């Protein structure tokens, strides 16, 4: 309740997307939201988190100095600006929102979900 | 005292041998309110025997459950009051009215914490800060829920991690222990552990132990 | 005298969802805790929901979370079994009860009970 992602698809290597987590609720501004990313059918891995105030930060060694989160609260939506990719970081994207503020890198710690947004990166 | 010109009186009224209860304004009460022989059933017309409306009625060796309240009646159909044990575990209600206690209670200077009548086992905010209520015996002989002699020392439960200190209760907040940096919570007196907390809106990495990485 | 009267049952469809009541008689039960069992076949009766008078406390079987709701309306003494989301499990025959005495309301003791009737999902 309720979170919109755009912005993935297609990509040549080296180059940059940006992701968008819509939220539908101003109250999404109260907690610390996430970046998650599954290759097919195995784990969720940890991409990024970032405080309420977005103020605070944290990464996944795998994406430090590549990836940038970032937060408007104004427009309730959260932004993983991705550069350098690598063909590695092909995935399934998720956002997602952290009620309790704890225990931040565990996906089930996470109450809401955003539909998920595929991410893929050519070699031309 | 005085009746009525249907009989209306005040307080616990015996009439033909039936126990009622009135309110000090005539009305007749259901519920469980105190006699002379203890706390009675006064129940809705037609729960045992054909009872009368606000009659009080057998009812024996069995909880009753009244709004959001608990009562256990015994062999004489009076609820019991203060501690009972039912099923082998000790269970309290108040002497007041019957109800199952709730909450921090003090009784013969001991504090326990209550759900349902049942002291529960853990980490509490009593009025002056968090107590470990503590199974039977785990110190100087201690009953079951009761809040014990605890200084200077950790304490895991449930999963969790607390510290104590030389009041026996529970830290909260920042604390430097051992040259390391825990959290407790405030709300829970639960270390932050394991992972990546937010806590003014500032993101943390704690360890397992609940050590907070510089 | 006192009956405690099901309804609303029938045949739904997965995923549908169905609206079960219970009329109470012969006493008031607007203090009284009350609740929905269920026995499917070959299966023995099993705990569905449980409320208080006030609605202030509830408890629900693990398989039903969300998707069930116990409510009621004293004035009417009467409580009602909303069932949401409706799967071929939930086949069974469900009767209320009221008036638990045992030491918790998943416990099948209860003074009063309804006779019970069938609610039926298909495929």
């Amino acid at each position: 309740v309720k979170l919109e992602e755009s912005g993935g698809g297609l990509v040549q290597a080296g180059g940059s997307l940006r992701l968008s987590c819509a939220a539908s609720e101003r109250t999404f501004s109260r907690y610390p939201v996430a970046w998650f990313r599954q290759a097919p059918g195995a784990e969720r891995e940890f991409v990024a988190v970032i405080s309420s105030t977005g103020t605070s930060t944290y990464y996944a060694d795998s994406v430090k100095g590549r990836f940038t989160i970032s937060r408007d609260n104004a427009k309730v939506t959260v932004y993983l600006q991705m550069n350098n990719l690598k063909r590695e970081d092909t995935a399934v994207y998720f956002c997602a929102v952290n009620s309790q503020r704890t225990r931040l890198q565990d996906p089930n710690e996470y109450d809401y979900w955003g539909q998920g947004t595929q991410v893929t990166v050519s070699s031309h | 005292y005085f009746n009525t010109n249907s009989i209306a009186s005040t307080g616990y009224t015996i009439i033909n041998d039936k126990h009622f209860y009135f309110n000090t304004d005539g009305i007749m009460q259901i519920g469980v309110f105190k006699g002379p022989d203890g706390f009675e059933y006064f129940a809705p017309a037609n729960t045992d025997a054909n009872n009368i409306e606000g009659q009080a009625i057998r009812y024996q060796n069995r909880f009753l459950y009244l709004h959001d309240n608990i009562y256990y009646f015994g062999n004489n159909s009076k609820a019991a009051t203060g501690w009972v044990t039912i099923d082998g575990r000790r269970y309290y209600f108040e002497p007041n009215t019957a109800i199952g206690a709730n909450g921090y209670k003090i009784i013969d200077n001991k504090n326990f914490y209550f759900r349902n009548g049942l002291p529960q086992i853990g980490v509490f905010k009593g009025p002056n800060g968090f107590e470990y209520f503590a199974p039977a015996n785990t110190d100087a002989n201690n009953i079951d829920g009761q809040a014990i002699r605890y200084q200077n020392r950790f304490l895991h439960l449930l999963g969790n991690i607390y510290y104590f200190g030389n009041n026996s209760k529970a830290v909260t907040g920042w604390q430097t222990i051992n040259g390391n940096m825990y959290y407790f919570m405030p709300d829970t007196a639960m270390a932050a552990a394991g992972g990546l907390f937010e806590i003014d809106g500032v993101i943390y990495f704690f360890g397992v132990d609940g050590v907070k990485a510089p | 005298q006192v009956q405690l009267v099901e309804s609303g049952g029938g045949l739904a469809q997965a995923g549908g969802s169905l609206r079960l009541s219970c009329a109470a008689s012969g006493r008031t039960f607007s203090m009284d805790p009350m609740a929905w069992f269920r026995q499917p076949p070959g299966k023995e009766r099993e705990f569905v929901a449980a409320g208080s008078s006030t609605g202030r406390t509830t408890y629900y079987a693990d398989s039903v979370k969300g998707r069930f709701t116990i409510s009621r309306d004293n004035a009417k003494n009467t409580v009602y079994l909303q069932m949401n989301s409706l799967k071929p499990e939930d086949t069974a025959v469900y009767y209320c009860a009221a008036a638990p005495y045992g030491a918790n309301w998943y416990r099948d003791e209860y003074a009063y009970w309804g006779q019970g009737t069938q609610v039926t999902v298909s495929s």
